[PDB]
């Protein structure tokens, strides 16, 4: 369980930085900022980042939810 | 993922704690530890935080096997889904089916060789894993009872009518359960009855 | 009605579970109440000690008898109250 | 608090000592469901201590607080007194009950040896019946007595602040 | 598919939770199963989060045949058509308020059948017959109360209390009955008509 | 900064009173103070909130030097990682902190016993296996202090019938004596350092 | 009942994704997203999208809401 | 079924620890009564309650192994 | 007015429904006790025993008075709150 | 002060209007105790028997003062708090 | 806010005070005639109500508390 | 009246309104109406009438279930 | 490798860095610094609004445990 719970972790935490990061070099290099199939492919990875950041937080919350009326009632 | 495979994760996810308390075994380590306290007779000792805190704690023990093995079948025609689908609730089907009572199943099903359904299933469970709970309770305050007998008997052998038991009685439930090592006794006791 | 027949049967299941013990109880006194006459020696703690063991002694004996009459009364109600 | 947890607590002695808890507390309440003494006499010495201004002085170990005490020099409690406060609390209101628990005790004597004259003369309900008078007489006799514990003797004040707490632990 | 008629849907739906308190026979099985908890002298288990929830799974069944035919049927161009096709959908449901429901009451309703009159009728009705049920399930062990006193009386024990010996011969007997399989059964055989 | 080291904050304080409520030893200490007030007879004599209070604070002394010490740890900058499995074990090394102090109150046998339960050591065996302990012991460290209560009750009791004094109720009388003895000494000072002294 | 709310899922799924992928392949094809004719059949498939897949996600959290409520 | 036996073993049990006592009370009373003193009899009193200590301890300790036995297998 | 002839009224009831059973229990107890005067033997349970039987006979032949009175007053009390 | 005022006036409030049903009720307790001594009778319902009527009668009588005596102090108390 | 919070406390405890009698009253009789077992918080719960209504209750309040603004 | 003033309201209305919409399809989709200011200066007021209407009645029948959680709920 | 994955993995706020734009402060520059301007204008009501939550969690998990 928690040697399993350490391991979700660490692989979301570093997905999170190499993808944050990726957006942002993408954004400063000109020629990926001016042609269109490199916006058109920035609008993707744009959408996809906060989708996935948003999906996590609820299904986290929806955790520490389930044990909050079991434990208190 | 799909648009409509969305709304059936986060719907699920909404009505665990209700799954959890009516469906799963929560329901029968709950109830357990609550008798243990009242057959010594305390009040608030241990509070209802730490006793749901490890019955919440012992059943997912219990019941991770079945996320677990659940979890891989779906990451690995209308009439082939719902096929697919179903063989993967079978793993939790068979664990209601080992526990709920063979005639209710029967009983439900036709208010509603066959297969089981869920729906027939978590009533069937619930009301069969109470009754196993009232059960073990009851075994719990015999050891007690005679305890409280006895020490009548000396006080009237005493003659002190009006000394009320109740305060020698109290310590000496509790010499007996420690001496009984019961809180080791009842939870590796109450887990080996699932694996 | 239903009611008053269930209502009024409750009473009388009192005084025949609850007959035998203060009967047992009553008939071993009477014993010792004349006993402490016939040996005149006394403590007054001796009729605690003998009327325990005739209590329990039919309490052990009855414990049978006790159970199937709750357990036909209780099936009873649940029938006329459901149905 | 302090003031104020001593007052409450007087009550439920009396409420035990003159009326019921019940022997085996298997309801486990008896009386109120906070017996009523205490919670009477809990709102009374509140009341009084704001009309003597003591709010001025809640919010003045406030403010104190923060220049003895700022989170930055991780102020923490002293442990030495800490360990003592529970005794404190309790022997302020054993003593200043003392007065009416006696003649209590005095009382149930008085009948129970009248029970050896006449024998099946109830030792309990006499008694029993009798209590809830002589607990309201002798309060009343010391209840303005009472007023100047909590003013003076039992409020916390400011130059407290120096011994119960201590920086950077 | 029409804006009106979504509105309609959507209201619907967010007014469920108060319908099925007080439209719906749930009155009768959540305050049965909190009597029975009563009368065993247990106060905090079994948890009123299961209790409420076996008790709605029970009542769903009963229920579900009712919805269906609303399902089965579209629930017509015309006002005095549309209205008739519209309330001929709601007297599915009507035939039902009215099998459960005393006379007396929906005709004073009636002068202020109706709908609106049927509801707050029905509710009276399945709530004053929860409580004729509970009555009979405390007579079962309350008798076993009294008896308990009366003989630790024979012994002496002016003042043992009883219930740190009484309370577990009511779960004896009541597990002895089974008694869970009894009502659930009865009261689902009540409606179901099986 | 980094989102799912956000997460993390707001999950763990919505947490937290469930966790003080089995790992810390706040489990302990309250409860032995309840049963001591259950034995004088007089019933909310401290206030429930006197005790509860206590016990919070004095808990505190024991586990906030530990948690301070997990995050300092987690803020040295000299560290660096390479893959994901690097980080993992990086993590696991701050708990060790806590960990270790489980460890010393937890018998082995239980721990064992659901680290094999838990297939088909582990911080989700070690809050099971801690809280049974901590309960446990409450129930024999208490055992102790009601003999002497027993006794005065007993001597009183006797006392009466010496009088000859019958069917007066030998609780209006003992009550107060068990408090005047218990308060006289300094009881709760006794009790509360003998606490403290087990964990310091 | 179970056996049945496999059915309604299922048929949902299958003809949602169906929708979704016939859009895409008349915006890849250039004699369609060319053509003014084809692009007005291709709007309305756009919107008749979004309002199915929106009513399902309301009366469905809907649906558990009532649960939710009832059993606190 | 169980029930049944775990249930008459409890009665079996009261006659004989219960009985003992009241046996040896009485005859102990009839003698004393045919033929410091608060501190002789508190000796006396005080004398049987710690001999009865350990006797009943190896008794109701093999008791409530075996009902906890049953119950849970 | 309304209020006083109800709250009059309640007390009326008390001292009334509450009166028979205890008598009989008073009137029990005094005869079987001044038997125990007169005999030589002493036994608590004698009188206990004897009381519970005469009690319940009271509560059986009554059963039906007691439930008009409490009708009549249950039902006058609601027309005068609502009147 | 207005406070320590009315603060006496509640604990003398209670003293007088329980006053003579207490006092009644023990009076009555202690005939039957003496009676008792008197005989070899011992009996427990005889003392509430007879203490029952005496509590419940001085209570009826009185019933019409309490309520001139809290009436008045109601009034007095709110005005204090508004003035 | 902290001045008005003090002056509506004083004001809560003179509306508090006369229902005090109404609680140790009803406690000392029950025990009278050995009733320890009756809660009486069912008995006097009514006697509360009809003091209140005796008097002119929230309508001496209403009116108190605007004079000392109007 | 009371259980009725539902069915004729909500009856009443739908009529009123699915009608209005045909009668502003069918009047985008003849080469006289389209292609003339005169109808299409009665179109856009047509149009705009129409897209208030639904707007109110919508928000009102949420305002009457919000009241009846309101009153339940809490 | 991919990225300098460092010790930058493990917290929220950069508060020593925020800590360093505050002191900046003692009109409008653009469009440059009226970009950067939309960092410190950002980062700052972010951070003020965790600090409001996690005081009310850690406040009534205090009063949770003296509630029983």
């Amino acid at each position: 369980l928690d040697d399993r719970l350490l391991q979700a972790f660490s692989g979301s935490a570093i997905a999170t930085a190499v993808d944050k990061q990726t957006i942002t070099n993408r954004i400063e290099d000109p020629n990926l900022v001016t042609d269109p199939k490199e916006l058109a492919i920035s609008q993707e990875m744009i959408s996809d980042y906060n989708l996935y950041v948003s999906m996590v937080s609820t299904l986290t919350r929806k955790g520490v939810g389930a044990v909050e009326t079991l434990l208190r009632s | 993922g799909n648009d409509i495979s969305l709304i059936a994760l986060l719907a699920f996810s909404t009505l665990l704690p209700f799954i959890i308390a009516s469906g799963t075994c929560f329901v029968k380590f709950s109830i357990v530890f609550v008798m243990v306290r009242n057959a010594l007779g305390l009040q608030q000792i241990p509070s209802n935080m730490t006793l749901n805190g490890v019955a919440l704690l012992l059943s997912m023990f219990v019941m991770w096997p079945i996320m677990h093995d659940a979890y891989v079948y779906f990451e690995d025609d209308i009439s082939s889904l719902s096929k697919h689908v179903d063989e993967g609730l079978d793993g939790y089907r068979d664990y209601l089916i080992k526990y709920s009572d063979r005639e209710l199943v029967q009983f439900f099903e036709n208010a509603q060789i066959e297969k089981p359904s869920i729906f027939a299933l978590l009533p069937a469970y619930a009301l069969s894993e109470i009754k196993s709970a009232f059960k073990i309770g009851f075994y719990l305050y015999l050891p007690f009872v005679v305890v409280d007998l006895v020490v009548s008997s000396v006080l009237l052998a005493l003659g002190m009518m009006m000394m009320s038991p109740v305060t020698i009685s109290t310590p000496i439930k509790l010499v007996l359960f420690v001496a009984l090592d019961g809180w080791t006794l009842l939870s590796k006791g109450l887990i080996l009855q699932y694996m | 009605d239903d009611l008053v027949f269930a209502g009024n049967k409750a009473l009388y299941l009192v005084l025949i579970l609850s007959g035998w013990p203060t009967i047992v109880a009553t008939i071993i006194g009477l014993l010792v109440g004349l006993f402490q006459t016939v040996t005149q020696l006394q403590e007054q703690t001796l009729p605690f000690g003998i009327k325990l063991l005739g209590v329990c002694l039919c309490l052990f004996l009855l414990s049978g008898w006790y159970g199937e009459v709750l357990l036909s009364y209780g099936r009873q109600v649940i029938f006329l109250a459901l149905a | 608090s302090w003031p104020f947890w001593v007052m409450h607590a007087l009550g439920c002695i009396i409420d035990n000592q003159r009326g019921a808890t019940l022997s085996s507390s298997i309801d486990p309440a008896n009386g109120i469901d906070t017996s009523e003494m205490a919670n009477f006499l809990n709102m009374f010495a509140a009341v009084v201590y704001l009309q003597n201004g003591g709010l001025v002085t809640m919010v003045d170990v406030l403010n104190k607080s923060y220049q003895l005490c700022d989170p930055m020099n991780e102020c923490t409690p002293s442990l030495p007194p800490l360990l003592t406060f529970i005794n404190q609390v309790a022997q302020n209101a054993l003593v200043l009950a003392s007065p009416v628990v006696l003649v209590l005790l005095l009382s149930e004597v008085f009948l129970g040896l009248l029970s050896r004259f006449a024998p099946q003369m109830n030792a309990f309900a006499i008694s029993l019946t009798v209590k809830s008078g002589i607990a309201v007489l002798i309060m009343l006799l010391y209840f303005s007595p009472v007023l100047p514990d909590n003013v003076l003797r039992l409020s916390f004040q400011a130059t407290g602040l120096s011994s119960w707490f201590y920086e950077r632990g």
